[PDB]
């Protein structure tokens, strides 16, 4: 009537005033971001679950060598080993077409669910591997596009410093059921094959940094980086072939460029998985 | 006169949906999803005009 | 590979 | 005869209900929160100069560790822009974060930093946020640093402004701001203060040497008692007010963008306002604000 | 804007 | 008369007759102790292996001669070790001392090796370069190359080289190794900044090098740098390294000296001038493990 | 008279008195002899890296120098030490026998001429290796192994006490097993000497021509009867009168492993049974010249 | 009356055998000695004279002739 | 050595 | 030589 209905959303007023204090309320905190970052640090993946670490996942390290931290994936198995993954591949999500500054820094992303690829910087591998006398191992975990996994195992792994390339080095092939592609493949034909495709003692190798024994440029030639000689036999950070199966036609210059380990698979079969981790020798018997 | 009191009202009114209007959308970055919705201003301005002849 |  | 004032208030009855049921309706949203899943790039750095020039080539979040001192911290780099080496101190797009805080949150920090792509595993959008107040602060002390300011009005025009100069004192100094070395296609806003004003009345609208302030946290060029009448409960959120402002970047998200007195919850140019570009009546769609080093 |  | 004499005559008759049968006797007697040869020195132990560590795994005790036969080889052969107080048995391939042996040899000779073999190690050689290939090569435990140095002061250094392998004859025993593996002669096989030409220590390196003689040129170079120099070794561009060079007295010489007018004496240049040659040196191997 | 001149007999005692005086020298120079034995000859026979089968295969393989090598003619027996001649007509010659200064008594029994004795080689003046070779006799059972591994060709030297020097070469040459008593076989001779060994001596006739044909003849030593000299007397045996263990026939032509007679002119009241038991070829210079130097190198034929 | 003739006849028929086994005797003994240079420390340096034994010889022929 |  |  008169000055009823007035008063009647006048007074709803008030109150709905009050809804939107209690709703402001509600919308202040940011979306929850799903990756998390551990409290625990240390000198490497292990040294972390020696102080109790029970969950795969993204922490933060400082080799003796380091004079600053930095995030790192730590894979942590039940038995209460810390493996300190560097290297990962799953799908061609990430290009390992970088140059020598990006593979020193490294590039990619890190995930506490380790479902993504990526280059920890060879700088970091250089100072973990290298930060005290005690002996890492290299593991290299490899997955075929049929659910058959292997490995292989090298002790004394070590990454020089950048004044020496990063050059890789290793004692011996501590056994896997992959094979040693590290020491070479007999690709038939010409008897240097096998020298000339093995990978101990080389120095690592881009597009824009040729460092391989090799007239040419292998890592121009096959868009990656790696410790290249004359080529190679174990080639981890090659060319994503989608299947595994690919021909030479598939390939650019003509050559095997897909992540290739001929000690377990013909250079024609790129891996569907990867993994380049290490933890010190002591943890393996 | 009353109608001094309501020229009132709509002000309160007006700054009101816009307070909301924007405490809403405010909440699109903090909650699952935030409602859609336009503010008719326009159907305040003509009803605001059609007061001041008086 | 090798580089023939 | 002109009771015709009926039709006002059935409108207004009606109104009340829309309103007061959307915001039940986002109460209930609210139960569940938003989520987002930023996988953190390989490379870090102490800022995005050094990230880019380490290779990071793409615009995304970054972890950086400006001191070893500190703890690293999630920021959104601009490698694109203007040679790209950029870090976001502040930004606004789409009024999905409230500015309207008090000392400790913009000391803190507030908002998204950044949220993940159409169906990408990365967080390469950035949402609005303002970076925390010491955060930003240490960095300018760092060494040189200059300012880029980026605004878009809702017509798709933008303009920026370069500060060759930028510094902010710490929480002790009230974040006294310094800037200077101006160029660009805004308005020396923070320096010269709005250019349609005159005399002292544009005087102090000059942000540049002035405090932060928040509504919680009164700092301001504005000598008075009035409790009510400060700058910062009027105008949105927290910033650098003088007699108030010039440029407003933490104000309030006004939808499309012309807005007057009669919708401000003070009566006053509450938005994200640019004087010196669009007058006070006229909220950006888009306002940035983004760092980076020197040499000298 | 400023203080009239 | 003098029938006095007779007496005597007669007497004098069976008196060296006496004599002589009891002669007979130590002629005999004398016969026996000249039957058995001279004595011979040397003399080659009973234990036999894979290497000269195998063999110290077997309780061997002392650096001498013994038989090898690698896994690889369908025929044994004679090897000095060098077994150490530690345990260690080192497999000697190469080993200089005096001028004794002109290194000056022909692919063959290089190949089936030449010199002597001294249980005192005090003999220069070149065990066979096929020898080297079979025992480095004959299973996949992996190696380690020492070389020792000396001095004409008495002083002495030494470089291990990890991974240290000889090729087959088909890939003309080319000398291959992962790594320098530490020493205080410094690493030569890495090549020689010479000054000059950048290409110098790219030239001088000799990883990957394969084998050279007069009559078999194989290295990097439009001539014969083992014709040029007179010897017998791992050539790319010629050398940094050099451990089967001409022996110079005294140690420094000069290129007036040499032939060809080019450093050709035993040299390291990591370690001392290109134009001062070694008094003693070294060539062993070890399998890598007993380093570790 | 009667007794013209019996005291100017004493032509007999001036005969006696240098007789009791040689003994004396000669069991002086025994015992001497005797004591020089206390101790021993030594070598330091260092081995060279290269071995082989044989000599033939060593210089093959790079072994240029004429020195003691390491043979191993068959995986199944143990290397043993040989002297190789590696500049002789082409090289590649393994040494059987030398016989050189007279340092090495070759008049032994069964056993030491089956297992080889004497020295193979010595040190050189002021060398680390022993590249002269010694007086020896390589084992019967080896050289017999060694002709049997395939066909073998035989070269005998021998040089006189004036320098001149012959030799025979035969160039087929086998030895049978200890079983077939090392019987020999040999053929295809040539040579500046005459072939004692298949024609048997030259100065002879008729049968006492023939039977010092060596050829299919049977090793015997002092110990071991086996020659062609069918009879019943003990001490009438050809080893035991003339030096060593040869292939003798109703004896010998060809008397190798004889006995040094110093000078090489010797006679009958000089060998210990009146026999010619000399290092005799008596198609060269007859049986009563016993050479300096006479040695026996085999090498493998055409194949 | 004679006892010194066939005593004679006798003894020098006797010293001529003495000789032979006396020769040949020096011979075996230069023989064996020079045998054993390659068997110990060294041996002793010996020339043989047996021209002594020849002359000696020869003087005994030149008195067979009487009896 | 090297050899230009 | 030969035994008659
Ligand atoms: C210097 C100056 O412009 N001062 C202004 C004046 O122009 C204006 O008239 C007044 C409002 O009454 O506000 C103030
Ligand atoms: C030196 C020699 O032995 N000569 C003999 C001769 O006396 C005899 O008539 C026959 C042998 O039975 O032929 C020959
Ligand atoms: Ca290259
Ligand atoms: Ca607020
Ligand atoms: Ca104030
Ligand atoms: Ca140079
Ligand atoms: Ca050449
Ligand atoms: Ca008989």
């Amino acid at each position: 009537y008169l000055q009823e209905i007035y008063n009647s959303n006048n007074q709803k007023i008030v109150n709905l005033k009050e809804k939107v204090a209690q709703l402001e309320a509600q919308c202040q905190e940011p979306c929850k971001d799903t990756v998390q970052i551990h409290d625990i640090t240390g000198k490497d993946c292990q040294d972390i679950a020696n102080k109790g670490a029970k969950q795969s996942g993204l922490y933060f390290i400082k080799p003796l060598k380091a004079n600053q931290q930095f995030l790192v994936y730590c894979e942590i198995d039940g038995s209460g080993n810390g493996w300190t993954v560097f290297q990962k591949r799953l799908d061609g999500s990430v290009d390992f077409k970088k140059n020598w500054i990006q593979y020193k820094e490294g590039f990619g992303h890190l995930s506490p669910t380790g479902t993504t690829e990526f280059w920890l910087g060879n700088e970091k591998i250089h100072l973990i591997s290298t930060q005290s006398a005690i002996p890492y191992a290299l593991r290299v975990e490899l997955e075929d596009w049929n659910g058959r996994t292997s490995t292989a195992d090298y002790a004394m792994f070590k990454v020089g410093p950048e004044a020496d390339k990063y050059r890789l080095t290793y004692a011996y092939f501590a056994g896997g059921d992959a094979g040693d592609a590290f020491d070479g493949f007999d690709f038939g034909d010409d008897p240097s094959d096998k020298f000339f495709t093995s990978h101990n003692g080389m120095q690592f190798s881009t597009w824009d940094n040729d460092n391989d024994k090799f007239e040419g440029n292998c890592a121009e030639q096959d868009g990656s980086g790696w410790w290249m000689n004359k080529c190679h036999a174990g080639h981890l950070n090659g060319v994503y072939y989608q299947g595994g199966t690919y021909s030479k036609a598939s390939t650019p210059n003509g050559y095997d460029n897909g992540i290739i380990w001929a000690t377990w698979k013909t250079r024609w079969y790129s891996m569907k998985k990867t993994t380049m981790k290490i933890i010190p020798f002591n943890r393996l018997t | 006169l009353l109608q001094k009191n309501v020229r009132a009202q709509l002000v309160d009114m007006k700054r009101l949906e816009v307070d909301i209007d924007i405490k809403i959308r405010s909440c699109r970055g903090s909650c699952s999803r935030a409602l859609a919705r336009e503010v008719d201003l326009k159907d305040y301005e003509d009803q605001q005009k059609q007061l001041e002849q008086v | 590979g090798h580089r023939p | 005869n002109l009771r015709v004032l009926r039709s006002i208030l059935e409108n207004l009855r009606s109104k009340i209900q829309k309103l007061e049921s959307d915001v039940s309706a986002q109460m209930e949203y609210c139960r569940t929160p938003c989520t987002v899943s930023c996988n953190i790039p390989v490379v870090s750095g102490k800022e995005c100069e050094e990230i880019i020039r380490k290779g990071g080539e793409t615009s995304e979040m970054y972890l950086i560790q400006p001191d070893s001192s500190v703890k690293p911290y999630r920021v959104y780099c601009d490698m694109n822009t203007e040679n790209g080496g950029w870090t976001v101190i502040q930004n606004r797009q789409d009024g999905s974060v409230d500015f309207g805080r008090k000392w400790d949150p913009y000391k803190q920090g507030f908002g998204n930093v950044a949220t993940n792509t159409d169906g990408k595993n990365y967080c390469g959008l950035p949402g609005e946020y303002w970076l925390g107040n010491d955060k930003i602060s240490q960095l300018t002390r760092m060494g040189p640093t200059e300012l880029l300011i980026e605004m878009e009005d809702w017509k798709g025009d933008k303009v920026k402004a370069h500060y060759g100069g930028f510094t902010v004192q710490n929480e002790a100094n009230k974040y006294q701001i310094s800037v200077n070395k101006y160029r660009g296609t805004a308005g020396n806003a923070l320096m010269d203060g709005a250019s349609q004003l005159m005399g002292e009345n544009r005087t102090m609208t000059i942000h540049n040497g002035m405090f932060f302030s928040t509504y919680d946290r009164d700092n301001d060029g504005w000598l008075t008692s009035d409790p009510r009448k400060q700058c910062s409960k009027e105008d949105g959120g927290g910033w650098w007010y003088n007699r108030c402002h010039a440029a407003n970047p933490n104000g309030r998200y006004y939808w499309g963008g012309q807005y007057t007195w009669d919708m401000a919850k003070h009566g006053t140019d509450d938005g994200v306002v640019w004087m010196n570009w669009k007058g006070s009546w006229y909220s950006m769609r888009k306002m940035s604000m983004k760092i980076r080093p020197f040499f000298p």
